[PDB]
RNA sequence: ACCUAUACAUUACCGCUAAAGUAGAUGAUUUAUAUUACUUGUGAUAUAAAUUUUGAAACUUUAGUGAGUAGGAAGGUACAAU
RNA sequence: AGAUCAAGGUUAUGAUAUAAAUGUCCCAGUGGGCCACUUUUGGUAAGCAGAACUGGCGCUGUGGGAUGAACCAAACGUAAU
RNA sequence: GCUGGUUCCUUCCGAAGUUUCCCUCAGGAUAGCUGGUGCAUUUUAAUAAAUAAUCUUAUCUGGUAAAGCGAAU
RNA sequence: UUAUUAUAUGCACUUGUAUGAUUAACAAUGCGAAAGAUUCAGGAUACCUUCGGGACCCGUCUUGAAACACGGACCAAGGAGU
């Protein structure tokens, strides 16, 4: 998916030896509600007690980040599991959105460790404002003016003729 | 002295008849007015609850819909006896389920092969409309008027119209089991669009297991 | 030779196909091998049942003949 | 290649517990038996005097006659698969009194008695169990130090 | 796709006498009508008794006839029997009664005759009770008969006695090694 | 996005299985109209025309449903004689 | 332990019923099995040997795995969509 | 007690390679599985205040996984 | 009091809508045509021509046969649960 974030928040219900017990609350990265819900279980049955049924899910809600159109530099901690390893590691993206760079981590870690998805923990995830960035291929993104004549396209391949007619010539210049 | 008998029977048949059309109005008009005071009450109990900063849980669900997903052979004994009762015994077949307890230990049994989720007024509805059947000694009628559940069931319970099989259903009433069982499973078809896995769960891959509001969106494209 | 003597696969797929058939539920059961008597006492008090209606309360009026029954509550 | 016989593979359904062996203590000869009580069946290791088999330890059913020392129990014999209805003569330390009935027969006196109650007010009875429903819908405010409390992981280094 | 309907699905029973007698496969086309157009009981229980063999229709004598009806308080209720009545020369007076019958023994139709009462085919019941209004539907037991006794056989259980298929009734015929204590063993 | 089974679904047809309905036809039923009792109004009577058998071992209605060796049961079919 | 009277509310978890209950003919065939998850013993191993559970193949076609007795989907009246 | 064959078509249901005994181990008997044919009938049978088989409840049993040798052996 | 809904439409009369597994209105084409004889649809009947797709040889024993298992070159008559 995309992995939209949430905030979901536990409660232990509440029998009679000790009603009112304590609350409390994650901050989860999921394609969806309700695997949302049930990582939240997985990193409950690791801190607290507490499995379902022995606890409840209050209010959850999905957030919508703050600012959706700065350029803000994420820094994600991470532990991930590889062939016989667990591992920490530090990673950091360039998004606009955080649930853009949790996805943009997985899609990353995935590919350039086999990672799968499953054997990765997010344990934090924060902006990182600039000159604390450690990451090369980051911090070459941040000097204004950067001129970088990268002549991009797709370059559409080929186009609306199969048999074209007329040879792609592609610098034009 | 036939002729005499036969239209006192025709003209209290026809009031009967116009008694219900009224009867089966207002009793619908009653039951709408329920499903409008009840969700606008839980938009007021959240915009309550924030601003005296609790936290609004809402209720949990009774009332699943439980349809047999994945494939008639390969399956143990202890899968097949849950969903045999479940009367889910073809694929793309869903029954009414209430949850509770009891049933949900049940669901987990035959997890594999159920998708379930808690259905909308609109998946209560649209079910019967245009899937609905029912059960005049084990043939399945399909439902051409409410005459046909007025037979069997204004009797001995106090459903009459297509609309108290709605109510006896959304609003999980005390002739819900009446009111299932006379259901014969909908015999539904297959989505359009697609299945994702068919045999990994909903959370995992999608399919089998609680899907949990999302029922209300694979019936879209399943009825 | 030696290749299955002595297997039970198949064998609760039978005996769960004519299926597993619990036995009864009988109001009077036999009373083949109790205690004999016994048997022979609640064979004689079966025919020495004869008040429907009328020695059934008589016998209220005998106990009245110790006034009552006060003193045998101990034994 | 067996087992064959009588009293095979009951190291441990014959054993006495840890610290349980000794005189049996004199409850047990004292505990008054009818017929059609149900009973249980745990083999008592110490008792040699018509131990039941190992196929029926375990197992409850039905006094139907009891004797001088012992009681003639009817269990439910599993064979293949017709389940027999057996007859059992064991003694009285190879048996228990259920409680499998002790429950329901105080389901029977409040039945009664949450009818009799209702008797005088009338309405309404509600006399059959439920198994466990949904909860319903709460609030719960936090009341009581707000929020996060929030747990996170970090789990390796080690 | 269901799993399932196996079987029986076909339900087991029979739906026409296989008798091809003219006589009974005209009775059973009027009792077809008397039970689909007065939805009685007692008319069932005729059409499904004008269905079974000679087996499951047995002989009823002439003394319960007469031993049931002097079970008394219906001094007009005819005893209506669907199969035969025999005579029992053991009663020796017989009291006036109105049979309905399939067949009735001559010795016992010049008897009941002469008491004197009816003697009934199933057509002048219907004519007479059709919803059958003061009857007595009677059946002689099913298993009065002696191919009925060999069923069924474990010597070792306490219960069977339940009569082997010999030749003969004697010694030295299955009386020796298994049913003695000293020959073998006592079944 | 899309392609893909003898699966799913809605329909026609074949069988099976399970139910349900029909037999006063010197009767039932229409359409009109004459008369009519009249209850305002609807029935009953006369006329004229009309439809109304089925090896009831039949006909009509309804629903579900279909793998099969070894094997068993039903219904057909070829041969030849009395 | 029983035989007859007196009182008893709303019948005492859930969901199921393609009908269930019972005789006879213990009537036919069968009494060489192989395969697989997880468990497991002998062997160094074995497409070997032997067991426990469930499901299959045997008896079973069709879709998929180029190919295949058992894998994954799916079980099969003649046809359209 | 072994090899080979065992001649029409549709329709319906549909296995077993297991148990005990046998100078028994390529065979029988024997139960399980199967078909046939009925029959009895239910406010779970014909125009339920009652049965029956996966979960729940309640309650019995168990010595395998794990655990143990700062408990016995 | 603000609204909302239903009931208070008989007598006639339509080529009207519904509902009896809701397909029927409009046109075109063509004459069963006296014998004589065309039009439109259909015919893997039993073959030849052209393509596409699928497609191993039966009987048998067997856990498993297309088998580098056994019988079978082909054809008519006979031929086995009395």
């Amino acid at each position: 998916g995309l992995l939209k974030e949430y905030e979901v928040v536990g409660r232990k219900l509440p029998s009679e030896k000790e009603p009112q017990t304590p609350l409390y609350k994650m901050r989860i990265f999921a394609p969806d509600n309700i695997v949302a819900k049930s990582r939240f279980w997985y990193f409950l049955r690791q801190l607290k007690k507490f499995k379902k049924t022995t606890g409840e899910i209050v209010s959850i809600k999905q957030v919508y980040e703050t600012s959706p159109v700065k350029i803000k530099n994420f820094g994600i901690w991470l532990r991930y599991d590889s062939r016989s390893g667990t591992h920490n590691m530090y990673r950091e993206y360039r998004d606009l959105t955080v649930g853009g760079a949790v996805t943009q981590c997985y899609r990353d870690m995935g590919a350039r460790h086999r990672a799968r998805a499953h054997s990765i923990q997010i344990i934090k995830v924060d902006s990182i404002p600039a000159a604390k960035t450690r990451r090369v291929h980051v911090k070459q993104f941040h000097d204004s003016k950067i001129k970088f004549p990268l002549v991009q396209r797709v370059h559409h391949k080929g186009n609306r003729k199969l048999f074209s007619f007329r040879k792609p010539r592609t610098y034009f210049q | 002295s036939k002729r005499v008998a036969e239209s006192k029977r025709r003209l209290k048949k026809a009031a009967v008849i116009a008694l219900r059309k009224k009867e089966n109005l207002v009793r619908a008009e009653k039951y709408q007015n329920e499903y409008i005071k009840a969700e606008q009450r839980e938009i007021k109990l959240r915009r309550l609850a924030k601003k005296r900063n609790q936290f609004y849980v809402p209720a949990e669900a009774k009332l699943a819909f439980v349809v047999r997903i994945r494939g008639i052979n390969k399956v143990a004994p202890k899968v097949r006896k849950v969903l045999q009762l479940f009367r889910l015994r073809q694929i793309n077949n869903g029954v009414f389920i209430k949850l509770n307890k009891a049933t949900i230990n049940m669901l987990r049994i035959a997890e594999p092969y159920i998708t379930w989720g808690y259905p909308n007024l609109k998946s209560v509805r649209e079910l019967i409309y245009k899937r609905g059947f029912v059960k005049h000694n084990r043939q399945r009628v399909p439902i051409t008027d409410n005459f046909v559940i007025e037979r069997k069931l204004r009797q001995a319970h106090q459903i009459q119209c297509v609309e108290d099989l709605v109510h006896e259903i959304f609003t999980v009433g005390p002739n819900f089991k009446y009111a299932s069982n006379f259901l014969w499973p909908f015999k539904l078809n297959t989505p359009t669009g697609g299945w994702r896995k068919k045999a990994n769960h909903y959370v995992n891959g999608g399919d089998f297991g609680n899907r949990e509001d999302q029922i209300n969106r694979l019936l879209r494209k399943m009825v | 030779a030696k290749s299955k003597n002595h297997t039970n696969h198949n064998q609760n797929k039978k005996a769960h196909r004519n299926g597993i058939k619990r036995p009864l539920r009988k109001r009077h059961e036999s009373t083949l091998g109790m205690d004999v008597k016994f048997l022979i006492n609640q064979r004689y008090a079966r025919k020495g049942n004869l008040s429907r209606e009328e020695s059934v309360k008589r016998y209220n009026e005998r106990i009245a003949s110790q006034k009552g029954k006060p003193k045998p509550v101990t034994l | 290649t067996n087992s064959k016989g009588y009293r095979r593979g009951t190291r441990d359904m014959f054993s006495r517990p840890f610290r349980k062996h000794g005189v049996i203590p004199l409850s047990t000869y004292m505990r008054v038996f009818k017929i059609g009580d149900i009973v249980d069946i745990k083999g008592h290791g110490a008792v040699q005097k018509g131990l039941p088999y190992k196929a029926y330890h375990g197992k409850t059913g039905r006094i139907f006659n009891v004797t001088q020392h012992a009681v003639g129990v009817i269990v439910n014999k599993r064979v293949r698969g017709k389940i027999l209805a057996k007859r059992v003569n064991v003694r009285i330390e190879h048996i228990h009194h259920s409680k499998c009935r002790e429950d329901f027969l105080r389901r029977v006196k409040e039945n009664e008695r949450l009818l009799k109650e209702a008797k005088e007010k009338g309405q309404w009875v509600s006399l059959k169990r439920q198994p466990e429903q949904p909860k319903k819908a709460h609030f719960v405010k936090k009341l009581e130090e707000p929020i996060a409390l929030a747990p996170i992981p970090y789990e390796f280094i080690a | 796709g269901i799993d399932i309907n196996h079987k029986y699905d076909r339900k087991v029973r029979r739906t026409e006498p296989k008798s091809q007698d003219v006589y009974l496969r005209l009775l059973v086309k009027l009792y077809r009508f008397l039970q689909r157009r007065t939805n009685k009981k007692f008319n069932r229980i005729i059409l499904k008794r004008l269905f079974m063999s000679k087996i499951n229709r047995p002989p009823l004598s002439l003394q319960r006839i007469a031993r049931f009806f002097k079970a008394a308080n219906q001094p007009e209720s005819t005893i209506v029997v669907v199969g035969t009545v025999t005579d029992d020369a053991r009663l020796l007076v017989v009291p006036k009664l109105t049979v309905c019958a399939l067949h009735v023994t001559q010795t016992a139709r010049e008897r009941i005759l002469k008491a004197g009462g009816e003697v009934l085919t199933f057509d002048q019941l219907a004519l007479r009770s059709p919803t059958g209004k003061n009857t007595l539907l009677l059946q002689g037991r099913r298993t009065a008969r002696t191919a009925c006794k060999h069923f069924g056989k474990a010597p070792g259980v306490p219960h069977s006695h339940t009569r082997p298929y010999v030749r003969s009734k004697g010694r030295k015929f299955e009386r020796a090694r298994g049913r003695r204590s000293s020959c073998g063993y006592k079944k």
